[PDB]
RNA sequence: UACUUAUUCCGUGGGUCGGAAGUUUUGGCUCCAAGGCCGGCCGAU
RNA sequence: CUAAGGGACGGGGUAACCCCGGCAGAUAGCGCACGCGCCCCGAAAGGGAAUCGGGUUAAGAUUUCCCGAGCC
RNA sequence: CGAGGCGCCUCAACGAGUCGGGUUGUUUGGGAAUGCAGCCCAAAUCGGGCGGUAGACUCCGUCCAAGGCUAAAU
RNA sequence: GCGACCCCAGGUCAGGCGGGACUACCCGCUGAGUUUAAGCAUAUAAAUAAGCGGAGGAGAAGAAACUUACAAGGAUUCCCCUAGUAACGGCGAGCGAACCGGGAGCAGCCCAGCUUGAGAAUCGGGCGGCUGUGCCGUCCGAAUUGUAGUCUGGAGAGGCGU
């Protein structure tokens, strides 16, 4: 015992091996892209943003982050986000601004979706 | 049968026998928790007539409380009333140690239920008892009918209600008759009953 | 839509079910915000049609894992009660006594009598 | 825990012992302790095993007194006011000791020979069990006569 | 202020939705007795206590 | 009148206590042993 | 991140609510078997990784969007 | 489709810092002290607790505490 | 050094138990004053309000270490009566039960102690099986510092017979 001082000493701990789940259900993603992309804005601000700047401007879930944006833009349309820009509205809900990669047109995919 | 000659020296407690072994026992319960949990009673045979059994589900944990009175805990030993009320320090808790000490453990110990306890030492500031509690989850104890009834919802937290053999004491329900009929069922439903004014219907 | 006939389709086939109605409903919600006049009752049309398919699917997989488990059960399988009833003993115990009142029982029942 | 341990075993070595306690201190000779050990190891009770192939043993056929250490302070205490305890071994660390501080005066005036032999845990090996803290014979076989 | 807890803007933003005029068809219906929203409040007057 | 273990107080990262045997230098650095003898002992009673 | 300070495990008190943090309790771990070992909260004026110029709206950006140029 | 009952005849174990006593406080209709509580003293087994005035002695009547459960009428 | 035990430590170890909520009724603690006394301190308000806890469908109490003084009764609870009585009380203001008797409803039981020693005969868990609130098998453990059974003063053990 060199040293005057007595400490805990290391004891052998296992892992939990359960004999039954404590939940059996799987799990399911409820935040899945329907809920993260809820329908785009189609005012005369958001509306603009498609030619000048290659923009798409969506509702989102509150839930939901920038990478769970792009990746559930790239999931229901098929394009690619360059980036995110993402607020909370004084009404409560998320608006989020979706810059597509040069080489995918945003006013082609607002024929494609609807909203023009 | 060997528990008699046990009860029989633990009577002689003025022997030098039994003074020597109370003596070093004293000074070790000083020198640990408040409530410790005991593998073991010291006393078996006087846990035997207060319904211990060596079995898995009964636990046996020494608890240390104060001695004396109960000082009225005002803030400066000022009473704001009439001087029969202005007393703070030769006051009485209505309640024994004995009971007290179980009551400690009960709170302490909520997944367990107070069987009864027994007195185990005390020196000139500290009382000691050991507390017999059951564990009413396991098996052993559910499947045992003469333990059974601890089981059941309506014995609860019997420590809390004065429903020990400690608690009994204190109630007044160790005598019958009169001197002890203003305790049954209760000295408050004993006073309900006599402070109510029956107003029958045909009066 | 006819739950009798989502309770014949199998897995695969009621989460592509799944899958349609999402779809569909995320396009009525595009239509909501632009326009439209008889789309619009779609939408509990549609909303009700995935409740529907979820709930045939979570009592599938329910059914499904009480036949697999019936050693110890799930939390969320086991029999929810109120939780004093969960804490009672069974009839066994309730119903056990010692031998000598089983005995008193056996030799001096309660006898049926009566009065001349 | 260790400091609590180590004072108890200073504090009981401070302190006046009455007698009665003093008297556990005086233990068997190692040599005495030896030879009686290796003869209460040819009366070992059965083990588990064993009792249950006796059983089976016994159920083939549809047998003989046994002659084993007995033990258990109640079933000890009662062989010894009846007359029957040819030697009483007595364990030297029974943690209440209140339970076996009487013992060695109850012997005595029954006329019984005993001792006090360090360990009941080794007690307790006999008898397959932990801590037996006391062990009785009452018979034994003619082969060990002169050696007992 | 300006730096706001999301806590508070979540409390704010159903606030603001809440003080609006009933709609007009609800006073068309069968047994109705609702006149005016009796829950109105001017940023002016009557300030919530957050 | 003496004792020390109860009790009380003080100190320390509880770091040389009891008995016996046999570093004053200048505002600098100093740890995890060299060595000897058979993992082991002395060195470090 | 820490400040004045606040809460708080064990322990102590207390009928309980609750009141006490230095009273030291195997302190619950850290590097490479081996080695070492003297909790949290609390500042949009204290400490502190890193951005600039120009343009743009009815309402934004006194550095968030666009152009260009950097940095951590 | 063994055990219990009863008739007759030598053992017979029964709960301790508990009872009880003093004192202090509180409580009661309980008055030389109704219950309870703290502290001090501290049991017995031809014994113990009561018989509403404290004490001693002789008889008599009556119970057997200090372990546990228990429906109904409320 | 191998071992046996005792006491203790650490585990997101396997399986489990507890904390809070509710207020009418019920169980435990703690605890005033306004008020009355034509003042006021004991007394009264009141062993009440407030305060801190604990349950249930009821709770608590309960089978005499009880009453009585009789020709004696015979667990608990509640109602009527006892009774504004005995008693208590600056014997002032005031306060204040119980026994007997009559009803409602009735029910008595379980342990510890000596009591297997020709055999811990007892219990729990893991696993497997099944006829599944449980039963059986096997393996581990608990327990002799005592699980089971017998016995509870009304007795009982032992001995002898229906
Ligand atoms: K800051
Ligand atoms: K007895
Ligand atoms: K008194
Ligand atoms: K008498
Ligand atoms: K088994
Ligand atoms: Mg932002
Ligand atoms: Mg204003
Ligand atoms: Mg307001
Ligand atoms: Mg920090
Ligand atoms: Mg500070
Ligand atoms: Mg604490
Ligand atoms: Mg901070
Ligand atoms: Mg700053
Ligand atoms: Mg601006
Ligand atoms: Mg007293
Ligand atoms: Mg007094
Ligand atoms: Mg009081
Ligand atoms: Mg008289
Ligand atoms: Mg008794
Ligand atoms: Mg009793
Ligand atoms: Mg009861
Ligand atoms: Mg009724
Ligand atoms: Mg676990
Ligand atoms: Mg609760
Ligand atoms: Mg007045
Ligand atoms: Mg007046
Ligand atoms: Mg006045
Ligand atoms: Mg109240
Ligand atoms: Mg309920
Ligand atoms: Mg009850
Ligand atoms: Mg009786
Ligand atoms: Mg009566
Ligand atoms: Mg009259
Ligand atoms: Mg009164
Ligand atoms: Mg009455
Ligand atoms: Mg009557
Ligand atoms: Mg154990
Ligand atoms: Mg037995
Ligand atoms: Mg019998
Ligand atoms: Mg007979």
């Amino acid at each position: 015992r060199t040293s005057v001082t007595f400490h805990r000493p290391k004891t052998l701990s296992k892992a939990r091996d359960p004999k039954y789940p404590r939940i059996s259900t799987p799990g399911r993603n409820k935040l899945d892209q329907y809920q993260i992309l809820k329908y785009p804005l189609t005012t005369e601000s958001a509306m603009k943003k498609i030619e000048d700047n290659n923009t798409l401007v969506f509702i989102v879930d509150l839930k939901a982050d920038k990478k769970k944006i792009k990746a559930a833009v790239k999931k229901m349309y098929d394009i690619q986000a360059k980036k995110v820009n993402t607020l909370i509205r004084p009404d409560g809900k998320k608006k989020a601004y979706v810059k597509l990669t040069p080489d995918y047109d945003a006013l082609d995919v607002a024929n494609k979706i609807g909203i023009i | 049968g060997a528990y008699k000659f046990v009860s029989e020296l633990w009577r002689r407690k003025q022997s030098d026998v039994m003074r020597f072994v109370q003596r070093v026992r004293c000074w070790e319960y000083r020198q640990q928790p408040a409530i410790v949990r005991i593998t073991r009673p010291t006393r078996p045979d006087r846990a035997r007539r207060l319904g211990f059994k060596a079995k898995q589900g009964y636990v046996v944990y020494r608890i240390r409380v104060r001695r004396g009175g109960r000082k009225r805990p005002v803030p400066k030993g000022i009473v704001y009333g009439k001087p029969k009320h202005q007393g703070i320090t030769q006051l009485k808790f209505q309640r024994n140690k004995r009971s007290v000490a179980e009551e400690r453990a009960g709170r302490r110990l909520g997944g367990l239920r107070v069987l009864n306890s027994y007195w185990v030492n005390e020196d000139s500031t500290y009382k000691y008892f050991e507390v017999i509690l059951v564990d009413v989850a396991h098996s052993a104890v559910r499947n045992d009918p003469r333990i059974n009834w601890l089981c059941k919802p309506v014995h609860k937290h019997r420590e809390l209600r004065g429903l020990t053999s400690a608690g009994k004491k204190f109630r007044g329900l160790r005598g019958k008759g009169h001197r002890h009929h203003k305790n049954r069922p209760s000295r408050r439903a004993t006073w309900k009953r006599n402070q109510t004014v029956s107003l029958r219907r045909y009066r | 839509v006819k739950a009798g006939e989502l309770w014949n389709k199998s897995k695969d086939d009621l989460t592509k079910q799944l899958a349609e109605l999402k779809t569909e409903l995320g396009q009525l919600r595009i239509q909501k915000v632009a326009s439209s006049g008889s789309k619009l009752n779609r939408i509990h049309d549609i909303r009700k049609s995935i409740a529907r398919v979820l709930t045939v699917i979570n009592a599938k997989q329910r059914a499904q894992l009480r036949l697999f488990y019936k050693k110890y059960a799930p939390l969320d399988l086991r029999a929810k009660q109120t939780r004093a009833i969960r804490r009672r003993l069974s009839p066994d115990e309730k119903s056990r006594v010692l031998e000598k009142t089983k005995k008193r029982t056996v030799h001096f029942p309660q006898r049926k009598f009566a009065i001349k | 825990v260790v400091r609590i341990q180590r004072q108890r075993r200073i504090l009981k070595q401070r302190l006046k012992v009455p007698p009665a306690l003093h008297q556990f201190t005086r233990t068997l000779d190692k040599n005495l302790a030896t030879n009686l050990f290796k003869m209460l190891l040819k009366y070992r009770p059965e083990d588990k095993a064993a009792k249950k192939e006796r059983l089976l043993k016994r159920a083939q056929a549809e047998a003989k007194k046994p002659i084993v250490v007995k033990y258990g302070l109640n079933h000890v205490t009662y062989l010894i006011e009846q007359s029957k305890a040819q030697l009483v071994v007595i364990a030297h660390d029974v943690d209440p000791i209140e339970l076996v501080v009487w013992l060695p005066a109850l012997c005595r005036k029954m006329e019984v020979p005993y001792c006090i032999v360090k360990g009941k845990s080794r007690l307790g090996s006999i008898v397959h069990k932990k801590t037996a803290s006391v062990l009785c014979l009452t018979t034994v076989k003619n082969e060990d006569k002169l050696e007992f | 202020p300006s730096h706001k807890t999301f806590r508070i803007k979540q409390k704010l933003a159903k606030k603001q939705r809440q003080n609006r005029p009933i709609p007009y068809w609800i006073r068309m219906r069968t047994d109705n007795t609702i006149r005016y929203n009796a829950k109105r409040r001017h940023w002016r007057r009557t300030k919530l206590g957050f």
